[PDB]
């Protein structure tokens, strides 16, 4: 089958540079372009460069002409993207892609993408997160249903994971997108709904794991008397 | 400078139904144009190339045409996994994309429930402070919420984040923060998030005090 | 075979 394997994201500080690989199996590598694309919520999907059968036959976007360069060793199977004087707008989830290559007559589509390698340009320091309640009251209560969540703030970088009860409530949560805030820190909240009957009597834990800081809290979120 | 926009920006279907997209160039791309196909958390999907070419393996259930400036895919007999954004991209001049159609799964109007949380006293202690206002399971996917400080409408101070349209229950779920300096926070007496809806015949309000909850 | 560019047009040789 066809495939084609990324390397894996992580952080990178203003300035320096990144080679990101990819590796092709499953078809002869040698008779195909290959393209680098990235994608990002914001600006969406923009296309970086393109090399050709031929090593030395590449084109680049004009955005990143002169700072960026592909490149492929055929006998690796492996497709590069070296990016150098790199920026916090470069942050974007990159990926390799196949052109058709003239299969049928056509050229410059991309008929086969890679996973993507999440890239995060960023001079923050790893930091964990604090974790604050967001707590329920039985004044909140909308048709029965209350709403208590924990507010995962101030960390980085993502991603962090949240649990209630350890994984015994699953039923109602909503764990919600990071932001990224203008420190440079991410902010998310977890939120549950559950029977408003219930909040004296059952005991609700939010357990947030940090991995890239190896990080772990567990937090009771508790009514207030409002 | 070759711009393409794709248009509807939404489309809320059902599995079985039709699915019309179009995508328009701001000047011509002759027949230079293809389709992608891109599940969340996927890689996208090459779909239809040089306007109306199916790539190898794709159902003839997606079907392309136009030309020029003016180019349309159609998908017949929507699928589950059909429930994605669809992209285009022409290669007449450079490489451009089209900024995406959203297909999403139709349902019967649900109201949010809206909850309002003040900061707690521990992140007042630690010198922020982060009001949170929840919207919960609410069908359609647009909402808007209006944050007022002592009455006076709000702007540049908060963050939005939607969940995915949830599998369960076809819904949606946003949280609206409002961050501000401890002092900030402390200089202002009410705090509010008003929330409009098409569920909601008025807009819903849910607010506190400085101190209280 | 070769691809060339020409003021952002793309073609083949
Ligand atoms: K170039
Ligand atoms: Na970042």
């Amino acid at each position: 089958e066809v495939q084609l394997l990324e390397s894996g994201g992580g952080v990178v500080q203003p300035g320096r540079s990144l080679r990101l690989s990819c590796t092709a199996s499953g078809f002869t590598f040698n008779n195909y372009g290959m393209h680098w694309v990235r994608q990002t919520p914001g600006k969406g999907l923009e296309w970086l460069a393109v090399i050709w059968f031929d090593e030395n036959n590449k084109y680049y976007a004009d955005s990143v002409r002169g700072r960026f360069t592909i490149s492929r060793d055929n006998s690796k199977n492996t497709l590069f993207l070296q990016m150098n004087s790199l920026k916090t707008e470069d942050t974007a989830m990159y990926y390799c892609a196949r052109d058709i290559s003239l299969v049928r007559d056509a050229f410059i589509y991309f008929d086969f993408w890679g996973l993507g390698t999440l890239v995060t340009v960023s001079s923050a320091s790893t930091k964990g997160p604090s974790v604050f309640p967001l707590a329920p009251s039985s004044k909140s209560t909308s048709g029965g249903t209350a709403a208590l969540g924990c507010l995962v703030k101030d960390y980085f970088p993502e991603p962090v994971t949240v649990s209630w009860n350890s994984g015994a409530l699953t039923s109602g949560v909503h764990t919600f997108p990071a932001v990224l805030q203008s420190s440079g820190l991410y902010s998310l909240s977890s939120v549950v709904t559950v029977p408003s009957s219930s909040l004296g009597t059952q005991t609700y834990i939010c357990n947030v794991n940090h991995k890239p800081s190896n990080t772990k809290v567990d937090k009771k979120v508790e009514p207030k008397s409002c | 400078e070759l711009t393409l926009t794709q248009s509807p920006a939404t489309l809320s279907l059902s599995p079985g139904e039709r699915a019309t997209l179009s995508c328009r160039a701001s000047q011509s791309v002759s027949s230079y144009l293809a389709w992608y196909q891109q599940k969340p958390g996927q890689a996208p999907r090459l779909l239809i190339y040089d306007a109306s070419n199916r790539a190898t393996g794709i159902p003839a259930r997606f079907s392309g045409s136009g030309s020029g400036t003016d180019f349309t895919l159609t998908i017949s007999s929507l699928e589950p996994e059909d429930f994605a954004v669809y992209y285009c991209q022409q290669r007449s001049n450079w490489i451009t994309f089209g900024q995406g159609t959203r297909l999403e799964i139709k349902r019967t109007v649900a109201a949010p429930s809206v909850f309002i949380f003040p900061p707690s006293d521990e992140q007042l202690k630690s010198g922020t402070a982060s009001v949170v206002c929840l919207l919960n399971n609410f069908y359609p996917r647009e909402a808007k919420v209006q944050w007022k400080v002592d009455n006076a409408l709000q702007s540049g101070n908060s963050q939005e984040s939607v969940t995915e349209q949830d599998s369960k229950d076809s819904t949606y779920s946003l949280s609206n923060t409002l961050t501000l300096s401890k002092a900030d926070y402390e200089k202002h007496k009410v705090y509010a998030c008003e929330v409009t809806h098409q569920g909601l015949s008025s807009p819903v309000t849910k607010s506190f005090n400085r101190g209280e909850c | 075979r070769q691809l060339i560019n020409t003021n952002g047009s793309w073609h083949i040789n």
